[PDB]
C-alpha cells in the first residue's frame, strides 16, 4: 500500500494567512493526487484532483502543486469558513489510500466566554439523578479551564466537558461542562459553583447558585 | 444532479452482519465506480472497497477482504455493502462515493471521489437502544441563554432544532459524549436577547430516530 | 509464441509469451501515462501516446534513450495510434479533440483525417497493402469504421451489437478482422467489411482493453484483472493467463517483423510523385498524394498549393 502522510496534523493561522499543507507519497504517484475538505458532521468535499486541477464550484483562493511523492495544498488567504480538516489521497493505484489529515482552526482575537450554570430540573429530581451544567459561550482561544466546587470543594472525576466546532462565522468556541451527582449527593450540599478561568478574563470567573432558591 | 443516498445503517452485535445500501442516481450507473470509505469516530477516512456496477467487479480493502463484500442491482441503480462477522471496531460513520469520470476511459479519474453520501452510521455493540431523557436548561450582559439537556440515549446520532427550525441564531448544540453508563449525553443551547424571556416561547424539538423517540420540551424560566 | 511489447502508463514492456512468468522486461522507462504503443520494425522504432503529456514519442529498440517527441500539439487523449510501416505514416485517434490524424514518422506534414461524427474513437488498425484503415469507436453511437488510409470512403461496418469496442486488430494471413467489447464481455470475428461475424471467446472478459494476435493466438489485455491473456482465434480454446500482476496494461502487440509482412511501397522511390504526403489507398495505384491541414491538393493530384 502506498502511505499518504501530511503535515502538519494541525495548525491554527489567522484570517488571510497563507496556509501550506504537505502530503507525502510512499511511492511515486506521478500526479495521481486528489484533496478534500471535511467540515464536522458532513462528508468530504472535493477540492482539487490531479495534483493541481482545481475542482468545480471551489473557491480560487485553494490550490494544489507538486509531482511523484510530494504534494502541497495551499489557501492563499485563509477565511473563517476554512475551519476544516483537509485530506490528501492518492488516485494512482489500488488501494486508494488518505493521508491522515490535517486540523485547520482560525487564529483571531482574544474572546472572554460569557458563563451561564444551570440547576437540575425537578423533573431530573425525581429520576434520582442530578446535573449540573456550566456553559462557556463564544470564547476563543480554546483552552479553558473549567472547574466545579460544592460548598467550596473542588471537585474532580465527576464532570465532563463538550466543546462545538470553531463557528464559522465569529470562529469562536463554545463548552459545556455536566457535573452529574447522585440525588441523594446533590442534596447533602448548598453552593453549586461553577468557576471558568481563561486567556480573555483578567481572573477567573465563577458563576454558582444556592441549591433550593 | 448527481445524488447517493445511502441506508441500513444501525446497532448491531458483534459476530453479526449488516448489509448497507447506496441509491445512486442523477448519472449513468454503469458508467461509474462506486466506492465504500468508512471513518471510525474522530478517525481519519478509510476506503472499503469498490464496485464498477456495469458487470459487478470490486475490489476491496486488505483489512475487511474475507468478511465484507460489494454488490450492485442496476435496474435498481443501487449498490450493497454486505458486512459480515461485525467487530466493535467497525464501528463507524460509512460513505458510498462516486468515483470521477467514465469506468472506460483512458486518462482515468475514477479513485477521484466527486460526489459522496451524507454517510451512514454503524455502531457494533451488544447494548441496546434507549430513547433520551430531555429536560430543561432554564434561563447576563443583555442576553439570556437557555437550553435542552438529551440525556441517556444510544446509539447516536440525535438532532435538536428549536422552535420547529424557525430559531437558529446563537444556537449551540454540543457533541455528544459519552458517558461512564456506555449512554450519550449532550445539551443543546441557545442565546436570546434577555428581555425576551418574558413574551417568547422557546421549544427544542429533539429526535432519536433509533429509538424512534420524539420530544418537544418548552423551555421556560426561571 | 511471440514477445508481446505493451504500454503500461510509466513503462513499455516486452514478454516472452512463451514463458510469461518471469519478470517483463522495460524496453523504454520513466513515462508518465504511456497508453498506446506500436511499432516499425525494419526500422527499428517504438512509438507510444503519453495521455497526461499529450504527446506521441518514439524511440530506437535497445538504443536508447534517444527518445524523441514527435507530435507535442493538438492532442488531449490520443488513446490509439498505428504505425504504417509500408507507407511510412502515423496515425493516431483522440477521444478529446474527436480526430484521426496522420503524419510522417518524424511527425512532420501533419494531417487531419477525420474530425467529424466521432465521440470516443479509439483503436486503430492499419492495412497498408490494402490501402484501409480500422477504428472503434466507443461513444453515444458506438461502431467499427474503416475508410482509406489517404482518408478516403469512409464507412461504418459494425454498428449493431456493440458497447465498448476497445481492442481491434487484423489477421492479414487470413482477411480477418477480430475486436474485444469491454462491456458485452466477448471476442468477435468477421470479414474486412464487417459481414460473415462470429463469436470468438464469450466470458472470462470483464475489461478488455488492447487486442493482438499472432500465429493461432489471440493475446489482450485485461484492465480489471491486471493481465494479458490468450486464446485460440479460431475456436476460443484454450483461454490462459500470459502474464499476470502488471501494473496498469494498456495497448498491445505481437512484436514480430511477421505482423508486418513486406510489400512494395507503391509510393515507389519518388514519393509517388507526391509534393508531401503519399499515403496508401484502397484504388489503383494503391497510393494518394496528400497535403498538411488545411493546405489544397491541386488538379494535377500531386503537388499542394
Ligand atoms: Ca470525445
Amino acid at each position: 500500500d502506498i502511505q499518504m502522510t501530511q503535515s502538519p496534523s494541525s495548525l491554527s493561522a489567522s484570517v488571510g494567512d497563507r496556509v501550506t499543507i504537505t502530503c507525502r507519497a510512499s511511492q511515486d504517484v506521478s500526479t495521481a493526487v486528489a484533496w478534500y475538505q471535511q467540515k464536522p458532521g458532513k462528508a468530504p468535499k472535493l477540492l482539487i484532483y490531479s495534483a493541481s486541477f482545481l475542482y468545480s464550484g471551489v473557491p480560487s483562493r485553494f490550490s494544489g502543486s507538486g509531482s511523484g511523492t510530494d504534494f502541497t495544498l495551499t489557501i492563499s488567504s485563509l477565511q473563517p469558513e476554512d475551519f476544516a480538516t483537509y485530506y490528501c489521497q492518492q488516485s494512482y493505484t489500488t488501494p486508494p489510500t488518505f493521508g491522515q489529515g490535517t486540523k485547520v482552526e482560525i487564529k483571531r482575537t482574544v474572546a472572554a466566554p460569557s458563563v451561564f450554570i444551570f440547576p437540575p430540573s425537578d423533573e431530573q429530581l425525581k429520576s434520582g439523578t442530578a446535573s449540573v451544567v456550566c456553559l462557556l459561550n463564544n470564547f476563543y482561544p480554546r483552552e479553558a479551564k473549567v472547574q466545579w466546587k460544592v460548598d467550596n470543594a473542588l471537585q474532580s472525576g465527576n464532570s465532563q466537558e463538550s466543546v462545538t466546532e470553531q463557528d464559522s462565522k465569529d470562529s469562536t468556541y463554545s463548552l459545556s461542562s455536566t457535573l452529574t451527582l447522585s440525588k441523594a449527593d446533590y442534596e447533602k450540599h448548598k453552593v453549586y459553583a461553577c468557576e471558568v478561568t481563561h486567556q480573555g478574563l483578567s481572573s477567573p470567573v465563577t458563576k454558582s447558585f444556592n441549591r433550593g432558591e | 444532479e448527481v445524488q447517493l443516498v445511502e441506508s441500513g445503517g444501525g446497532l448491531v452485535q458483534p459476530g453479526g452482519s449488516l448489509r448497507l445500501s447506496c441509491a445512486a442516481s442523477g448519472f449513468t450507473f454503469t458508467n461509474s465506480y462506486i466506492h465504500w470509505v468508512r471513518q471510525a469516530p474522530g478517525k481519519g477516512l478509510e476506503w472499503v472497497g469498490w464496485i464498477t456496477p456495469y458487470g459487478g467487479y470490486t475490489n476491496y480493502a486488505d483489512s475487511v477482504k474475507g468478511r465484507f463484500t460489494i454488490s450492485a442491482d442496476t435496474s435498481k441503480n443501487t449498490a450493497y455493502l454486505q458486512m459480515n462477522s461485525l467487530r466493535a471496531e467497525d464501528t463507524a460513520v460509512y460513505y458510498c462515493a462516486r468515483g470521477s469520470g467514465h469506468v472506460n476511459a483512458v486518462k482515468n479519474y475514477g479513485y477521484v471521489m466527486d460526489y459522496w453520501g451524507q454517510g451512514t452510521l454503524v455502531t457494533v455493540s451488544s447494548a441496546s437502544t434507549k430513547g433520551p431523557s430531555v429536560f430543561p436548561l432554564a434561563p447576563s450582559g443583555g442576553t439570556a441563554a437557555l437550553g435542552c439537556l438529551v440525556k441517556d440515549y444510544f446509539p447516536e446520532p440525535v438532532t435538536v432544532s428549536w422552535n420547529s427550525g424557525a430559531l437558529t441564531s446563537g444556537v449551540h448544540t454540543f457533541p455528544a459524549v459519552l458517558q461512564s453508563s456506555g449512554l450519550y449525553s449532550l445539551s443543546s443551547v441557545v442565546t436570546v436577547p434577555s428581555s425576551s424571556l418574558g413574551t417568547q416561547t422557546y421549544i427544542c424539538n429533539v429526535n432519536h430516530k433509533p429509538s424512534n423517540t420524539k420530544v418537544d420540551k418548552k423551555v421556560e424560566p426561571k | 509464441a511471440p514477445l508481446l511489447l505493451y504500454a503500461n502508463r510509466r513503462d513499455l514492456r516486452l514478454v516472452d509469451a512463451t514463458n510469461g512468468k518471469e519478470n517483463a522486461t522495460i524496453v523504454v522507462g520513466g513515462l508518465e501515462d504511456a497508453a498506446a504503443v506500436d511499432f516499425v520494425f525494419s526500422h527499428g522504432l517504438i512509438y507510444w501516446s503519453d495521455v497526461s503529456e499529450e504527446a506521441i514519442k518514439r524511440t530506437e529498440f535497445n538504443k536508447t534513450e534517444s527518445v524523441q517527441n514527435v507530435v507535442v500539439s493538438g492532442l488531449l487523449s490520443p488513446d490509439g495510434l498505428a504505425c504504417d510501416w509500408l507507407g511510412e505514416k502515423l496515425y493516431w485517434t483522440d477521444s478529446e479533440t474527436n480526430r484521426i490524424e496522420v503524419s510522417n514518422l518524424d511527425g512532420s506534414l501533419r494531417k487531419v483525417l477525420f474530425w467529424q461524427e466521432l465521440d470516443q474513437p479509439r483503436a486503430i488498425a492499419l492495412d497498408p497493402s490494402s490501402g484501409f484503415m480500422y477504428w472503434t469507436d466507443w461513444g453515444e453511437v458506438p461502431k467499427i469504421e474503416r475508410a482509406g488510409m489517404d482518408g478516403s470512403s469512409r464507412f461504418i461496418i459494425i454498428n449493431s451489437e456493440i458497447y465498448w469496442p476497445n481492442g481491434l486488430t487484423l489477421d492479414y494471413e487470413e482477411q480477418k478482422l477480430y475486436w474485444a467489447d469491454a462491456k458485452l464481455n466477448f471476442i468477435h470475428k468477421s470479414n474486412l467489411d464487417g459481414t460473415n461475424r462470429q463469436a470468438v471467446v464469450k466470458g472470462s472478459l470483464p475489461h478488455p482493453f488492447a487486442l493482438t494476435l499472432f500465429e493461432d493466438i489471440l493475446y489482450w489485455t485485461d484492465w480489471s484483472t491486471h493481465s494479458i491473456l490468450a486464446c485460440n482465434k479460431y475456436t476460443g480454446e484454450g483461454l490462459r493467463e500470459i502474464h499476470s500482476d502488471i501494473f496498469s496494461p494498456m495497448d498491445i502487440h505481437a512484436f514480430s517483423q511477421q505482423r508486418q509482412p513486406n510489400a512494395t511501397n507503391p509510393c515507389g522511390i519518388d514519393n509517388g510523385g507526391c509534393s508531401h504526403l503519399c499515403l496508401m489507398s484502397p484504388v489503383k495505384p494503391f497510393y494518394q498524394c496528400a497535403c498538411p491541414t488545411g493546405v489544397k491538393l491541386l488538379e494535377n493530384g500531386k503537388t499542394c498549393k
